[PDB]
């Protein structure tokens, strides 16, 4: 009932949402807006602009000169216009002229940033502020048009690139309040967020003291509880930062009902399974994307990432040939092929494409760590160290980069020198079994057995499944034997053997050494009967394992 | 009566009054619920392949294989269509998919052999055509492709024997007779070529290939 | 089943050389009339 | 004159970033074909042998044993190698079963 009324409301708004955003020649949200409408659940053109016929002629000149890449010429003709709708277009032309121009200026420059972590840019910012004061609304009014809301978006994005954070955030919120359904506005808002605790502060602000302009937006939409962008914000920031989830479950299934055919949702839904190390279900989710939407070079970088672990080289070889046929200039298509070339143990060629994939778009910092790995398999440790190190200098909060840099030193004999890198990676993702176990190995190899005991013990708690503790238990018991307290190591020896029974007789290698050692000690304890069953249960190991237990079985059998 | 007449008429051979078959499958499509079933589209694919309408061939074959990925009734036509279009990548997918699933059936090895054939690997593809022929007799595609591997590069002497085996063991098709006559032309022997071609025209009256030859 | 390229033949060497010779005849005899 | 007014072909504004022409060589790169060219890496006639082995891995034990030294002659006479010989005409169904039989079946002269 009410859901159907909502569906009829979304279609009107999304038809409106994609109209002016494409009409104003920004494609960050225009491309996404039409995607949402296409995937919307099945249940006269609309247009309007307050422009005079005299100034409307300038719009045709301004709009057509925009997408023809002649941004500068558009500025010259559109200099004297005073309408806010056009004033945004002139400064948007100026900004994209600079943003484009900066790209050609640096192409040999791979790493982006400033080592310590304007004037031409400040010219645009002053024009925004000068025009904003002169105009006779200046937001915070019911009669606030789309353009003034859209103008604030440019002010926010131009402020962020100067690194004036906490003021662009306020500007985006003002623009978003006057006009939601601007996907590109949300993404810039999401970028300026840095930590999960900031999201909780931002999430609260969107709930108590945030309301939309009911005049501009259609009815039954301005309510925060029934909005869609606020929902889409929840699935985006809460999981890309891997933050603590709240108000996330009931929203996700609500979006799947309204958007059953939205390509973006399923791929994000597939990525959620990917992020949880659940690859088999991830493959099924992604297989629907390729069949339904065969030409989507947006999230396939994870698809070709899954296939490499799957070792489905034939399926990956199909993707490399198919993806490369579309175009070789996207960041992803130069990352899809590199995975395929890496699986064939051809590293000197795969290393080339990863550098290629990064040059096209420098924002893809995930390719640095992969570029580092292909050097280590090449037995070239010197080149790898720089490759990993650039990744952390782009953004210090990179768990992948720290770990990949820590291993490269661990491969060499410099065990202690790698302790600092692993320690730094610990603070990024403490709730991970993988990082904790490696720290224990580093402490074990540097003669710090007292510390390594507590390190492994922390790793055990973090493990989600008891099965994964088989490897840690056997090694943890050896260190106690190195500390010469045989009674203490017995309890851990019981657990590692008992996981074999809980796993319906897994009969793995590191439990074979467990039973042989346990039986040997039990002979010294004088309990031959309790040691006899241990030898028989381990009679399905290696060639030396079986004979060791067989002779032990005969010895305890005679004294039985 | 009428629905079974149309259903049997779907499977009849082409080269003769195909417009009647078009009318019949058109009647069967909309009047009854059999609008997009397996054999009607198989007949459409066969019609397109005979008339070399390879774009519609690939379109129909894809919209049917999307439903049944291993339908052996259409796979020979699909593989021939892909060979003509030289879609190397799709052919490799199909070859791997059938290799992982149906190693015994000769369709898989015919697919692998034609994948090699599309890459100019006649000398190697000879062996895989032989394998496909052995794993399944009475298969025109495998033996005809083997004879093609023989005649394509050198070694003209026994291409005649291969085509003679094709003609004798597979009576009733004009194609082996036409090929044998063509090869007799290639060696510049004329009367025998004319005799084989008149035999082929007797077998098939309506075929551009035989009349052109 | 696959069909190969049907037999097609092009200009041989004998006929083109014969046309060359005839063409020389006609560009050789007319200047005698001119002279 | 008139250069940018025509839009009948791929131009400098159809691709997203005009500066991608700086590289403009990635289009002319032949991508290594899936299976056989994996052997040229190991070698750094052999590549085709690895293609044969790669596509030959998809056999059953008995089927491969049948095809270990199988040779097919032009006229249809097939020779089968036993690891005796099973020279006979192909396209009769019995010969292949007889090769299967002498391959996996048990034969004992018993003095």
């Amino acid at each position: 009932d009410s859901q159907d009324k909502i569906i009829h409301d979304i279609r009107i708004q999304l038809r409106k949402a994609a109209t002016e955003l494409s009409r104003w020649k920004l494609y960050g949200s225009s491309k996404w807006a039409a995607e949402a409408l296409a995937g919307l659940a099945e249940a006269i053109p609309q247009n309007g602009f307050g422009l005079s016929e005299t100034e409307y002629d300038l719009y045709l000149l301004g709009s057509t000169l925009f997408d023809a890449k002649e941004f500068d010429r558009c500025v010259f003709f559109l200099k004297d216009v005073t309408n806010p709708y056009l004033k945004f277009l002139k400064l948007y032309s100026k900004f994209l002229s600079w943003d484009k121009k900066s790209q050609e200026s640096m192409e040999n420059i791979l790493t982006t940033g400033k080592f310590t972590d304007q004037s031409n840019i400040s010219s645009i910012l002053k024009e925004i502020n000068t025009f904003l004061e002169s105009y006779e609304i200046k937001i915070d009014d019911d009669e606030a048009d789309l353009g003034l809301a859209l103008l604030y978006y440019l002010r926010g994005v131009i402020l962020k690139q100067e690194k004036n954070i906490s003021k662009a955030m306020s500007s985006f919120l003002k623009s978003l309040s006057c006009y939601s359904f601007n996907w590109s506005c949300w993404l810039e808002l999401m970028d300026c967020l840095q930590k999960v605790d900031d999201a909780l502060l931002l999430n609260n602000y969107l709930y108590q003291n945030f309301q939309f302009k009911f005049s501009e937006n259609l009815g039954s939409q301005r309510t925060i509880e029934f909005n869609i962008m606020i929902k889409f914000f929840k699935l985006k920031v809460f999981e890309e930062l891997n933050g603590q989830l709240e108000d996330y479950f009931e929203d996700l299934e609500f979006l799947l009902q309204v958007f059953p055919n939205f390509t973006f949702l399923k791929a994000y839904n597939a990525t959620i399974s990917y992020n949880n190390l659940d690859y088999v279900t991830a493959e099924s989710r992604f297989d629907d994307i390729v069949k339904q939407d065969p030409y989507r070079l947006n999230d396939l970088e994870t698809y070709s990432n899954i296939l490499y672990v799957m070792q489905k080289n034939s399926k990956l070889a199909y993707l490399a040939q198919f993806v490369s046929q579309i175009d070789r200039f996207r960041p992803e298509t130069c990352c899809i092929i590199a995975n395929y070339y890496s699986a064939r143990q051809e590293h000197e060629k795969s290393i080339m494409y990863f550098r290629r994939a990064l040059t096209l778009d420098k924002k893809t910092t995930n390719a640095w760590t992969l570029m580092g790995h292909e050097f280590v398999e090449l037995s070239n440790s010197h080149a790898a160290i720089e490759c990993y190190r650039r990744a952390v200098d782009i953004c210090p909060r990179d768990f992948k980069a720290w770990f990949g840099l820590g291993q490269a030193y661990a491969l060499l004999d410099m065990h202690l020198y790698s302790l600092y890198y692993f320690q730094k990676a610990c603070t990024l993702k403490p709730w991970d079994r993988r990082i904790w176990q490696v720290l224990g190995e580093c402490y074990s190899k540097t003669g710090n057995k007292v510390e390594a005991i507590k390190c492994y013990k922390r790793s055990i708690k973090a493990s989600q499944t008891v099965d994964q503790n088989t490897s840690i238990y056997y090694r943890l018991a050896q260190l106690y034997e190195e500390l010469e307290d045989l009674q203490e190591c017995k309890k851990f020896m019981m657990k590692c053997v008992d996981v074999e029974e809980l796993l319906e007789g897994i009969v793995t290698d590191e439990t074979v050494k467990a039973r042989l050692w346990l039986a040997i000690f039990e002979i010294k304890a004088g309990n031959y009967q309790l040691a006899y069953d241990y030898a028989m249960g381990v009679s399905s190991g290696t060639s030396q394992e079986i004979e060791e237990a067989r002779m032990l079985a005969r010895e305890c059998r005679r004294h039985m | 009566k009428e629905i079974m007449k149309n259903l049997y008429k779907i499977n009849l051979s082409k080269y003769i009054n195909t417009e009647d078959i078009t009318k019949s499958n058109e009647i069967l499509a909309k009047d009854y619920k059999l609008a997009d079933n397996v054999d009607v589209v198989r007949s459409k694919v066969d019609i397109c392949y005979t008339q070399c309408k390879f774009n519609e061939c690939l379109e129909l074959c894809e919209t049917v294989l999307e439903n049944d990925e291993f339908n052996t009734n259409i796979l020979p036509a699909y593989i021939g269509c892909l060979y003509e279009l030289s879609n190397k990548n799709k052919l490799f997918l199909l070859s791997h998919r059938l290799a992982e699933t149906f190693p015994k059936s000769a369709i898989t090895w015919f697919s692998v052999a034609t994948y090699y054939m599309s890459l100019d690997r006649i000398s190697e593809a000879q062996k895989y055509y032989s394998k496909s022929s052995i794993l399944d007799p009475s298969f025109a595609a495998a033996w005809l492709g083997f004879a093609h591997t023989y005649a394509l590069e050198g070694e003209q002497d026994q291409a005649l024997t291969a085509y003679s085996t094709a003609s004798r063991f597979f009576p009733g098709m004009h194609l082996p007779k036409l090929f044998l006559g063509m090869q007799f032309m290639a060696m510049n022997s004329l009367n025998l070529a004319e005799s084989y071609f008149v035999l082929a025209y007797d077998i098939c009256p309506n075929d551009p290939l035989v009349l052109n030859e | 089943m696959i069909r190969r390229a049907p037999t097609t033949l092009q200009l041989s060497h004998d006929d083109v050389t014969s046309l060359i010779d005839d063409l020389n005849e006609q560009k050789l005899k007319q200047q005698l009339n001119i002279e | 004159s008139s250069s940018s007014y025509r839009d009948s072909y791929f131009q400098y504004r159809h691709l997203p970033a005009p500066h991608h022409i700086l590289y403009a060589e990635w289009n002319q790169d032949i991508l290594a074909l899936p299976d056989e060219v994996a052997n040229i890496t190991m070698a750094m006639m052999t590549s085709e042998q690895n293609s044969n082995r790669y596509w030959n891995s998809f056999h059953d034990e008995d089927d491969w044993n049948l095809f270990n030294g199988m040779e097919l002659e032009s006229n249809g006479v097939v020779t089968f190698a036993g690891q005796e010989t099973i020279t006979g005409s192909i396209f009769d169904r019995r010969i292949t079963q007889l090769a299967y039989a002498r391959n996996n079946g048990w034969h004992e002269l018993a003095l």
